[PDB]
């Protein structure tokens, strides 16, 4: 009665990936604005499918940057390797659409786990989304990521059961947020 | 049955106290606090001799001796862990007993002084002691300010509560929103005695006038249509006081006082100076016209006479809290 | 999906949120932020179903941003420009409604720019409508760059706010990204 009704949730143990195009602007510097949208649209029509298969859930799409998460809609014990296999098969996704552009479109892919609030905001236009300071680390895992790499989180390595072989990604030195937040990060290799 | 309990007011106005009494009440450590109430006695100290000289007209000092112990107080002031060495109980007692230092204690509404002062001064070969043990009465006294929410839980005959603190400053108060859903009820804490005195966030806001305006915001606030406030008047004793000393009139600072004659519904306390009442009351009709203009009814307004530092009347007016939370079915 | 010849982009954004977002146990997770959120959002809302503001088309929210276009109604000339405009303080006097019962003090920061752009929608699984172009991310950096409680609007926007009754300065320079470094003016008020 007081507050409108928030359709807010929270949701804990789940992996969070971020992902957007090495350099869009020198992309779109040379194909025609239609043509963009249309190789965005392939990809992400791409993408959508991989996603339901490696259990994740699209959450929304921004430009270049796709951020789905894996945890969802019911909680998953595996929430970890769907994103990190979410993020393989992504990484091929957007290196065979790369055919097409005939240009250097490329990823950047960003994954921390830990736990969410989400729902959605407002009244009108409603779109669902995710909320969160792991939420808001994710996204500077993809922010401080590696071209053409999976930049996963010390959380998202101990989901991991390190089935997967990483390296020091130094991310601290490659994002402010990774720094001063003294954050371990790495890399599947 | 759980009744989650927000303590909502402005700066020293008392929140802390309150949640104090309740585990006081309903719930080695003193070895820590120990240190807080130097640091207070400190603080206490050093700003009375620092406000002589600014004071217009300035206060002098009654034993021109003490000038060496005042310059001590002020070389020592902003250091940074003071060991508390002998001495300074010594210079710190000297210029209490100092008759002109006193005279400015008097003038401290004119200044930033934390309640606690005339309280700590008065036991300086008390806190001393190495072997000292705080009674019940000094961790009530001793003042530390709250920056963030605290929640503390206590139960009243298996009855749960969850009373939650809270910054009273203006730059604290933007953390409160975020215990305004689902709570149960607002204890609303106020200076009564601070009526001549402004506030430290400006030093040009009149303290009362600070209190009434923020009860008016939490009143009619558009998330809180619903819920009753329990207004706690607080200071009471140092209200009275102020008013037998007759020093401060309050007609100077809210003229309204002028028009007043006091009420009909009006108890008044065994022994009770009329002044006294005439005073306390005017201020809660104060708060009571800032409730009666709104609400429709919607949610209500509970006033109540108060002496946080005080476990007896807080154990008091406390169950009479309880009651009206089961009573109407909060 | 079809394309524009004049849509007038808006971003508003509450920097001051981030920070005000905390995680804490007391607040049950930062869910008490976002239900304040929800309010903030929830009450800008409300405007568009208005007299004046039945021309503005929210498009999304990311983050603590809001994101509108006016214009898309359609196939003097530009009052739709002067519209978004409008509604930006519209949205700013809501904003400083909600501050008075927060004890909060926040405040908008806005990026208006227009031009071609390309309406439709993208995302396979679950499409959502969203516009696309340059005219878009200028007015976005319009505001990621842009003051609090000013309207930072490209040198073609201004012009036109100037002959539709407004005055404007001229902040100076910024360098947005592939666009090199651009002149833009603050609708002062
Ligand atoms: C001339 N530019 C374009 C022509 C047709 C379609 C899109 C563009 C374009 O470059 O749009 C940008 C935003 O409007 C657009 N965009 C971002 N968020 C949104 C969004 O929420 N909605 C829509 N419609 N577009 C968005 O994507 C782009 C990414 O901007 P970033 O500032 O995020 O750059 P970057 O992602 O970090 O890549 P970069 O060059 O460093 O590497
Ligand atoms: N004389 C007297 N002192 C009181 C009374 N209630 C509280 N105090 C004293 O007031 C001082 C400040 O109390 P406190 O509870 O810290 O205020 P607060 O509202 O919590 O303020 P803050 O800490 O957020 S800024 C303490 O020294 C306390 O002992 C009272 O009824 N009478
Ligand atoms: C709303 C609060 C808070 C702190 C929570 C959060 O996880 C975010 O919403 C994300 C990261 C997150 O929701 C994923 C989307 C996106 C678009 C990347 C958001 C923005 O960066 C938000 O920043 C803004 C602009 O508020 C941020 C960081 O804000
Ligand atoms: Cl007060
Ligand atoms: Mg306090
Ligand atoms: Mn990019
Ligand atoms: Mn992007």
């Amino acid at each position: 009665m007081m507050f409108h009704k928030i359709y807010i949730q929270k949701h804990d143990n789940v992996s969070i990936l971020f992902a957007d195009i090495e350099g869009f602007t020198s992309l779109a510097s040379q194909c025609t604005a239609q043509e963009l949208v249309m190789t965005l649209n392939e990809l992400f029509a791409r993408f959508d499918k991989l996603a339901a298969e490696n259990h994740c859930l699209r959450i929304k799409i921004l430009g270049d940057c796709y951020y789905c998460v894996s945890g969802l809609p019911e909680a998953r014990a595996d929430h970890a390797h769907c994103c990190v296999e979410m993020g393989m098969d992504m990484i091929e996704a957007i290196s065979l659409v790369r055919e097409m552009t005939g240009v250097n479109v490329n990823m950047r892919v960003g994954i921390h786990s830990g736990r969410v609030h989400c729902g959605v905001l407002g009244l009108r236009k409603w779109q669902f989304d995710v909320w969160s300071n792991d939420v808001t680390l994710a996204n500077h895992m993809e922010a401080g990521g590696k071209a053409g790499r999976i930049h996963i989180t010390k959380a998202t390595l101990s989901y991991l059961n390190g089935d997967y072989e990483v390296e020091p990604g130094c991310g601290g030195e490659r994002n402010a947020y990774l720094k001063e937040h003294s954050i371990e990060t790495f890399l599947i290799l | 049955a759980t009744h989650r309990l927000l303590l909502l007011g402005a700066g020293e106005s008392g929140k802390s106290t309150i949640v104090k009494q309740m585990r006081i009440l309903h719930v080695g450590e003193k070895a820590t606090k120990v240190q807080d109430i130097k640091n207070n006695l400190k603080e206490a100290i050093e700003t009375i001799v620092a406000a002589m000289s600014n004071l217009v007209p300035p206060v002098e000092l009654a034993n021109p001796e003490n000038q060496f112990r005042v310059d001590y107080i002020l070389s020592v002031m902003n250091v940074p862990d003071f060991d508390f060495p002998p001495e300074f109980y010594e210079h710190a007692k000297a210029l209490w007993e100092d008759e002109g230092v006193r005279a400015c204690y008097e003038r401290s509404n004119e200044y930033q002084l934390i309640d606690c002062a005339q309280y700590f001064l008065d036991k300086i070969d008390v806190i001393k002691q190495d072997d000292y043990v705080p009674s019940d009465q000094d961790l009530l006294r001793c003042r530390v300010l709250t920056s963030g929410i605290f929640e503390t839980k206590f139960q009243v005959d298996k009855v749960n509560f969850h009373m939650f603190d809270v910054g009273g400053q203006r730059d604290e108060r933007r953390k409160w929103i975020q215990c305004f859903n689902d709570v149960t009820a607002i204890i609303f804490v106020v200076a009564s005695s601070s009526y001549n005195m402004v506030i430290r966030e400006d030093n040009q806001t009149n303290r009362l006038q600070e209190a009434l305006n923020l009860f008016k915001s939490i009143w009619n606030n558009r998330w809180l249509r619903t819920i009753s406030v329990i207004l706690f008047l607080n200071k009471q004793d140092l209200l009275a006081e102020k008013v037998l000393a007759g020093k401060s009139k309050i007609e100077d600072y809210f003229p309204e006082f002028a028009r007043y004659t006091t009420p009909e519904d009006a108890t008044p306390e065994p022994g009770e100076d009329p002044r006294v009442t005439r005073a306390k009351y005017f201020i809660r009709d104060e708060f009571l016209r800032i409730s009666t203009a709104s609400g429709d009814g919607r949610h209500y307004c509970y006033p109540h006479f108060t002496c946080a530092v005080d476990t007896e009347n807080i154990r008091r007016v406390f169950n009479d809290c309880r009651d009206i939370i089961q009573r109407m079915h909060l | 999906h079809q394309s524009y010849d004049c849509v007038c982009v808006m971003f508003a954004s509450i920097p001051d949120f981030k920070e005000f977002y905390t995680e804490s146990d007391v607040n049950k997770e930062g869910l008490e932020c976002l239900r304040l959120l929800n309010e903030i959002i929830a009450d800008f809302d409300d405007l568009l179903s208005k007299p004046k503001f039945s021309g503005v088309e929210k498009i999304k929210t990311i983050g603590s941003t809001y994101m509108a276009a006016t214009g898309l109604s359609a196939i003097r000339q530009y009052m739709h420009i002067g519209t978004m405009v409008e509604f930006a303080y519209a949205l700013v006097g809501k904003l400083d409604a909600i501050n008075k019962h927060s004890f909060n003090d926040f405040k908008l920061r806005v990026g208006i720019n227009h031009g071609p752009v390309i309406a439709g929608v993208i995302g396979a699984q679950k499409p959502q409508y969203d516009i696309w172009g340059n005219t878009v991310n200028v007015a976005s950096r319009m505001d990621s760059t842009g003051v609090l409680d000013k309207i930072q609007v490209t040198e073609e926007t201004s012009l036109i706010l100037q002959t539709l009754g407004y005055t404007c300065t001229c902040r100076g320079i910024i360098n947005v990204k592939g666009k090199g470094d651009l002149k833009t003016y603050f609708v002062n008020t």
